[PDB]
């Protein structure tokens, strides 16, 4: 049995989101919906077409008729952003358990938020191990896109820079980290170092100096 | 308050057998079905199989040859075994409680009815990595001279594979704690740092201890952080 889901749906906040689940005469079947927020385990949000599990907000409403099952989310919040999977058990199939491909819900038009930046210098314990690492932590920003630039005493550096991809925080903002390893010989060498984070046409810079 | 807890190795060499176990708490395995599910990085969900508490099994055919699910009611766990492991078996593996429903839509004696299954209670998941490579140095990130709010943390470098979990003060300190997602080094190793924002006022006479747990190596490390 084949379950056809749109790969993505977008809504402005407060609007109603409709995630559809295509199938042939799917109305003759029990459809169940799962929600998977980024980094988290899935949870049951609908079972047997329209039954609400304990603790699932009345905003979520399952329905099934004809060739399409639908998960309707009214008054959509930023926290509802997730992958939504429809699911069926079709007894007459070598593959009795079927999952839908999944639909990514994205909430467009969220409030802009400036990044908070924290730069830690190489620790007193790491330097005795002849290793040196600058930790730059970026949090509370939206949209979840930032460029990071490292400077060594007003001199840009590309070597040894390892930056992560932005991840979603519980407060629906984003976080990301950037690392720069050095030699203690390189660290104590310069007068300072700078992590430079650009977000949405603006830059925040933090500086650290050895002592 | 039924909970399901997956225990995994985190790492398994290519072509040897992956073993998983799911422990259920605040509930009984009895009278229920029990499923294993997995999710490859960036991919959808794939059901592996179920097991009735009595022993009856059922499997995704695409994996039936290599997979074995068993149950143990005497300990309230059920287990997964995946043989001849390959790189495509890299995924997060979930254990989930499975319900059997039935829709009687006509006369129950004319077979005007059918059964179905769904999963109402899920576990937290466990990351399985398939690599030939083998299997964490924690350094203090000390507070320094943010408006009455002070940031300190722990840097966890050069571990493999995912994951590591960090608590502060044995789980008593939970506010302001923000454990960042790990970086994938060019070296291939993993590195994360966890940070807690505490009041700058009376930062002294306060102890801050990050507790790092790396299950794939059975290591539980404590590190004190002070200016």
């Amino acid at each position: 049995y084949v379950l056809t889901q749109p790969p993505s749906v977008s809504v402005a906040p407060g609007q109603t989101a409709r995630i559809t689940c295509g199938g042939n005469n799917i109305g003759s079947k029990s459809v169940h919906w799962y929600q998977q927020k980024p980094g988290q385990a899935p949870v049951l949000v609908v079972y047997d077409d329209s039954d609400r599990p304990s603790g699932i907000p009345e905003r979520f409403s399952g329905s099934n008729s004809g060739n399409t099952a639908t998960l309707t989310i009214s008054r959509v919040e930023a926290g509802d952003e997730a992958d939504y999977y429809c699911q069926v058990w079709d007894s007459s199939s070598d593959h009795p358990w079927v999952f839908g491909g999944g639909t990514k819900l994205t909430v467009l038009g969220q409030p802009k938020a400036a990044p908070s930046v924290t730069l830690f210098p190489p620790s007193s314990e790491e330097l005795q191990a002849n290793k040196a690492t600058l930790v730059c932590l970026i949090s509370d920003f939206y949209p979840g896109a930032v460029t990071v630039a490292w400077k060594a005493d007003s001199s840009p550096v590309k070597a040894g820079v390892e930056t992560t991809t932005p991840s979603k925080q519980s407060n629906n903002k984003y976080a990301a980290s950037s690392y720069l390893s050095l030699t203690p010989e390189q660290w104590k060498s310069h007068r300072s170092y700078s992590c430079q984070v650009t977000h949405e046409g603006s830059t925040v810079e933090k500086t650290v100096a050895p002592t | 308050q039924v909970q399901l807890q997956e225990s995994g190795p985190g790492l398994v060499k290519p072509s040897e057998t992956l073993s998983l176990t799911c422990t259920v708490s605040g509930g009984s395995i009895s009278s229920y079905y029990w499923s294993w599910i997995r999710q490859p990085p960036g991919k959808g969900l794939e059901w592996i199989g179920y097991i009735y508490y009595s022993g009856s099994t059922n499997y995704n055919p695409s994996l039936k040859s290599r997979v074995t699910i068993s149950v143990d009611t005497s300990k309230n766990q059920f287990s997964l075994k995946l043989s001849s492991v390959t790189a495509a078996d890299t995924a997060v593996y979930y254990c989930a409680r499975t319900q059997q429903g039935k829709r009687i839509y006509g006369v129950v004696s004319f077979g005007d009815y059918y059964y179905y299954y769904y999963m109402d209670v899920w576990g937290k998941g466990t990351t399985v990595t398939v690599s030939s490579a083998s299997t964490p140095s924690v350094f203090p990130l000390a507070p320094s001279s943010s408006g009455g709010t002070a940031a300190l943390g722990c840097l966890v470098k050069d571990y493999f594979p995912e994951p590591v979990t960090v608590s502060w003060n044995s789980g008593a300190l939970t506010s302001g704690v923000h454990t960042f997602p790990a970086v994938l080094q060019s070296s291939g190793l993993y590195s994360l740092s966890s940070v807690v924002t505490v009041p700058s006022s009376s930062l002294g006479t306060q102890t801050y201890i990050c507790n790092v747990n790396h299950k794939p190596s059975n290591t539980k490390v404590d590190k004190r952080v002070e200016p």
